[PDB]
């Protein structure tokens, strides 16, 4: 019984590899967007500094690198494990072999000391590749949450057959509150992405490589507006521009189902309403053929008594108290036909209900 | 009846369609039939009110002038005669058209509209030939309608 | 009985106008078509026949007068013998009054002769006010139908409360055959917008008149994609140019239904694939099973006689046929669940045939 | 039994104050609204008229404050006698202490007196900000309606508890007629962000800040058009901008449910058309059957004898009226198993029904 | 019996056919692009490449009609064989005579060779109108999928009426693949387009005809954006934009199913998620339960004691958790409300079980 | 029957899905079961019809001859030998294929279409051997198809 | 009882829609008839548990000083009286109010909370005039309410 | 068994979560209570199969060491013991598992893959002990796992 005790220990470690992983992230992204502002900001006299700079990214790289191999190493070390294991070389899966010689490649490429500024366009593409490691949140978010620890969990979902490893967390994150997350990730991408755009539209003395100027002429884009103040020439902005065009036109279709899901109309309102419109109509009737009658009767009070042009007006008016009378009566029958026959899954019940009562 | 002969088998096809037996008269219960193949749920109570007021003369089922006049009456968008109707209904709490004129006058005279002090009531009693009061619809239509 | 043959009578005279009505929409279009094309086209000085249009063009609209009072006679007749009275004057009221007003003030607007080519400012104004008799074409076709002459859909819409009176032609025509009428709606407005828009910008050889230069803005609105090329300063070319815009944008709606019902899928053919993923299914699984036993009897000589790689091979073979088992299992799982649910329609009619046959 | 009328009492004193927050609201947006114009048209500092002016706003404002005050202090005697309690202080409104001091610092600010068209924004700040006080309207509105007030409803809706704080008015709203408000508000909102928009924009003259200028871009950007005709560069017009264009592309989502279920087809029509297309369709498959046993005798006689290019063409009109009596067989198949088959509530309904009228 | 077997020889005849046609179409596609583009990079003093290339594109022209018409008469000769009959001529007709004239004539236009880099842009319309083929793609594909051929979907069809001949292949291909083909089809379109469309644009140095100045419209025109910096407006350039505009707003629309397909949650998962989040809810309510007497009893505590400003402070801390713990109580009912609902099928099927095993 | 060995594989693979029983021969019960398994309400009129027309000389259930006949019907897209079969349904008012020719053809010779005048109804009856009228397709199956 | 006459007969107009019946009274059949009108599936137990709860001085059906009692409950949105009811609703494990007050003290006096050491059940202990324990509410409710 | 303390608790509570009665242990009639609750309509069959391949001992419905055992399964995601069960009851078409070892090889050691000569058949002959063939999977088991 003790695989359970590995199993757990070796999930635990996991936890804490990842961790790591994410918080070396975030020191990662740290040491950048502090090199390439410096060199556009002041000067670049202080070569100390970006030395320093360069050799705490590569000590960051190294360190990264290594918590990436003891993770997958570890995993392999769980999914060796979890079956009849001898060697260590046995299971060694090629395609997870390929995965992890594409994430030692994708983390291999890194900014190294070489040895007036805004670096130009030609160097520092490695330093400008460290976008990259965005790929590593997904991974981590949904082993750091705890449900996966739940025996109970696991338990009650076994008898169901569903299988737990992908994507199933964030169908849940998706049911506990949607919009939440995605109003902040939308807000959010705006600014990594004038970022990323102002080095393309970096340049020597025009007015396109400052921030604020870049800032501008992606939130035209995803209005769907394209006023065209500005036009990235640049044929690294001229992609990177189309790819922000398309990926707001494919984010433009959101909130539409939640804003009629909060906008919904449960049962309860609606028995309530119903209530209300019998009530409302009954007395509406009412007063209509009240007064369709007091007409009437007017009408033939004024018939043989000062028969004149006094008496014509009565029978227009009669008129109107007729049309009236049929629009109420009209309208009550189209609301309560529709009423009647509007239960459903209530109508069954109920006669399902009588037909056990019924018995013998 | 003075129907011009195209009118005539104009309407001689639609009676066909309405008379699948075609003996020349389907039968209240494939009236029925037809009714809930129209998609409405019957109940045999409403059938017979409906077998009841169409038919004349006790011949039953259907008959071709009973059939021209009905289509004749539901013809007209609007009118004075077919839609007054509510007037002996509405007013029927008890609901079988028996109930006392002078209650009803007093509690309907109210909502919300006053005519006169007794005047109203002296003058339905007199409408009526033997003044029966109660409801009594034949006097009131003869004296509304014409 | 005479009261259904003067109906029939009635509605025949109003059928002999309402044809009436769209024939002289034809020259009431070429009241303004060919007096505008002529004015510009060509020199001021043919003052020979401006005269003759001008006559020809107010007879016109004097029997497009006596056409709709004829018309509003005959209803006023129809609605006179329909309620069985007696009295002309209880027949009118007020709504209908102004009704007719307001389709005399409308009919009543027109240009008339006064007596470089240049239209000095808006006179023509009137004229343009002549476009307005656009609504004349839905009371037309309504009328003009022959679903309502018919009686026996009148006798079977009156034992279920169905009200011919309006939009019923309109709900057929669309379920009828949707797209071409639609498609058709879209297509020919686009002209007439084109040739309204170049009201004021002909100017003399401004860039703006000429018809041309005006039939592509409005399509680029209508689209809006917005390229602004050239843009109308004018403050009618500006409101024209919004209301183009927020039209065509409410045009821009629906049109994506239509796919969606045409990619439609019906019992017969679901059931029939049902049944082929289902052979193809159990094909597959009999192969699949095949493939693992047959590598775990081949893993059987190297385990009873021990080589190099060769049972690390083996292993590996097994281990991706067991995979390929678990997928297959668990996407026929899927299928077999998928074509378990969404049978309620026949599972109810079934099990109520069940219910009906078994009687005591 | 005095809670009752205690309660009572307080209801309509609150919504006696919330009429009057709403009328003094409308006061002081229309004090702050003629300053603004005023100093920019007409008359610079002809007299004393725009210090008469802010000694005017001041006293509206300071009548506010006194107004907010009695309004949330009689909500919290309401909530005081909601709970039977005898300390002042005991409830004191500890979270919503926060909300009555912002809500108080919202309305404590305001423009006033400091003591050639030369405006400056840091002293029309504290005007601008006047936009802020359209927060009333929905505590206005909830108190406007009536439906609270009635006691036969609380009474109803005890049972199958459903709370009334929010959100239920505009359910009901929204229910009664969809299209009463949402083209109002979106027709009017256009007017005030034009307003804003040319506020704080007018340089000095250079066609920007004034009304006619500004007031034409916005729809343009709201349509999601675009023509780059002219754009805001303040950094406050940029952001304004940017949240019109945003607002109005959220608002793009609409008419959807206009359309819907409104462009409906419910079961008396659909049935009555049924019917309709029935009969229609058998006189179309008796008239195809009589013309291709026609066609049959004729190829017939000319087989008999005389075997030419005239039997040939026969032949083939025979070929061409086959498959054409295919095409009726198979839209009648397709109609009638669309209609036997669609019908679920009528035929559940109507077999309980049956199985109920079985009894034994 | 032999008819099964000419049937199924003709079939591979077809195919044969149908595989010549695409790669004799796929031929000279390519001449067609081999010829283009050879004026505007290299040289026309060649002589000899482009007159080869022209005679190699005509013998391609030639052989594609030959096969054109060896397919049709493969077709009609099918045609013949399943409507048995002794007569060559009384196969055709009207409307197979059409079709084969204008496939005739849809091959019959070719670009001839008569006998800078200014071609003249009138010379070329043949050229240019060799992409009319792509119509020849389906024909092909749809017969090339092989499922006809299995006699046992055949069989399952009869019994049955589908009448699988288009429209088929088309469904099941979007029930196996989604948009798998869809996002292929929109991303290789726009190579297509862009070199379709850099024609009208080919004037010497005008910065305008060259491929990559021209592949920049286009990816916009299918976005929303469409600042439009390009603004084309050569001959029938309105017309190639707009009907890029209009095929981009219909693309636009899609998806949105296949997104909300897989973002759509399992009943299976469900089931397991109501039930942990009644449990959770139970905890929590048992949490606010005994905070609610935890603080309750201190009350008392200080009842019994001297009463002060902590007693107060609990007081309110009193009245927050009671507040708390309704908020909890009515979350939970509208849970267990909603839980409790829906469940229609299976609450039908159990119900129906029910029903069956009560028997007598 | 001259299938070559690779088709009659192919037809016996069909054989075999469409038996599940295995006997060689799924029964009329099993039948109606794969019948509502394809999601067609079954009745027993129809089941029995089905195997009525399918099934010859008396043996009942399913043949292999027999199946491969009715598939080598049901291929053909369209004919005028299976689709020619309406001539005699249509137009059966009564539905049983017992209405008389005489009344069918005047009945039926008038919907906007004119032939001749009582020489078809003589054609007609010499058409047959017996002169036996009503409905007897055999002599005008014998004079359609040849 | 200070209600003012417009607000008397605003209730008497409510009083009036509830009761369908009008001899001043509707039965609980059709208090269960009502209930399942909005839309709820009613049950005989919860039918007399709403009748036995609501009624008093044995009178049974609906009184009017009873309903008037029962609406001026049920119109304040919070309180400390109707709301304190869980207190000894959840806590009883057996579910009959009938649990020992030292075994659910104990037992509930630890989910992350903790007050002294079985001085609170001493305390308990004598808060009960007779000393009852168990789930005695009268004497906890005088010592919490007042 | 050396199990932690915190983590005997946390399935503690699992196995309180699953026994509603806390008898210590549910029974199979609240087994199918149970799993139809989870949304799964129950069969006895079913759940005798459930209960008896679960159940050790005799001792009947559950038992905490059996819940132990069966919960160490079902949480490796894969393995090569209980997933290679579909070896012996893929092939078995009389599906008792009793169809003939030698007929099963024949049969399906020539879809698309091909091994030896009856030297696997002489093989698994010989690798029961008895001899016995047809569906033996204890030898076959022993063989091939270890
Ligand atoms: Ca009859
Ligand atoms: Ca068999
Ligand atoms: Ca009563
Ligand atoms: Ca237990
Ligand atoms: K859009």
């Amino acid at each position: 019984l003790g695989a359970l005790r590995r199993r757990k220990r070796l999930l635990e470690q996991e936890k804490s590899l990842a961790g790591w992983a994410l918080v070396l992230a975030g020191t990662g992204i740290g040491l950048m967007v502090l090199h390439a502002e410096m060199l556009w900001f002041g000067g670049c006299s202080w070569a100390l500094y970006l030395f320093l700079v360069k050799c705490t990214i590569s000590i960051s790289t190294f360190l990264l690198l290594c918590l990436i191999v003891a993770f997958h190493a570890k995993e392999v070390q769980l999914f060796m494990t979890d079956n009849g294991l001898r060697d260590w070389r046995v299971a060694l899966t090629g395609r997870q072999a390929a995965q992890i010689v594409l994430e030692l490649v994708v983390c291999g490429l890194h900014p190294a000391p070489v040895r007036p500024g805004f670096l130009g366009q030609g160097e520092a593409l490695l330093s400008l590749a460290m976008l990259l490691r965005l790929y590593l949140v997904p991974r981590a978010v949904l082993l750091r949450s705890g449900v996966l620890l739940n025996a109970s969990y696991r338990s009650i979902g076994a008898l169901n057959q569903v299988r737990f490893r992908h994507w199933f967390v964030a169908k849940l994150y998706m049911n506990t509150h949607p919009g939440r997350l995605l109003l902040g990730l939308t807000l959010g991408l705006w600014l990594t992405t004038a970022w990323v755009l102002s080095v393309a539209e970096r340049q020597a003395v025009n007015a396109t490589g400052h921030l604020s100027d870049t800032l501008w002429l992606i939130p035209i884009t995803f209005l769907t507006i394209g006023y065209g103040d500005v036009v990235p020439g640049t044929m690294w902005g001229k992609i990177v521009c189309l790819c922000t065009g398309v990926m707001g036109v494919c984010c433009t279709a959101l909130l539409v189902a939640v804003v009629a899901r909060k906008l919904e109309f449960n049962k309860a309102e609606k028995h309530v309403h119903n209530f209300m419109m019998d009530i409302q109509y009954t007395k509406e009737m009412k007063e209509s053929a009240a007064r369709v009658l007091q007409e009437a009767w007017m009408f033939y009070k004024h018939t043989r008594r000062k028969e004149s042009h006094a008496a014509r007006r009565h029978q227009r008016k009669l008129l109107a108290a007729i049309n009236a009378f049929r629009q109420v009566k009209l309208k009550h029958r189209k609301l309560r036909e529709q009423v009647n026959s509007m239960v459903d899954i209530s109508k069954m019940h109920m006669i399902l209900y009588d037909l056990q009562q019924n018995l013998s | 009846d003075q129907l011009t002969e195209e009118q005539i088998a104009e309407f001689k096809e639609a009676f066909s369609l309405f008379d699948k037996d075609g003996d020349g008269t389907i039968t209240t219960k494939e009236l029925g039939t037809v009714m809930r193949s129209l998609g409405q749920n019957p109940t045999e109570a409403e059938l017979q009110d409906m077998i009841n007021e169409v038919d004349a003369d006790g011949n039953g089922t259907i008959d071709f002038p009973e059939f021209l006049t009905m289509m004749a009456r539901k013809m007209k968008d609007t009118d004075s005669e077919e839609e007054i109707r509510e007037a002996f209904r509405v007013f029927d709490k008890d609901g079988n058209g028996y109930i006392s004129a002078a209650e009803l006058r007093h509690v309907m005279t109210n909502l919300g509209e006053k005519l006169t002090d007794e005047e109203v009531d002296e003058m339905i009693r007199e409408a009526d030939i033997d003044g029966d009061g109660q409801v009594n619809y034949e006097e009131f239509v003869q004296m509304m309608t014409a």
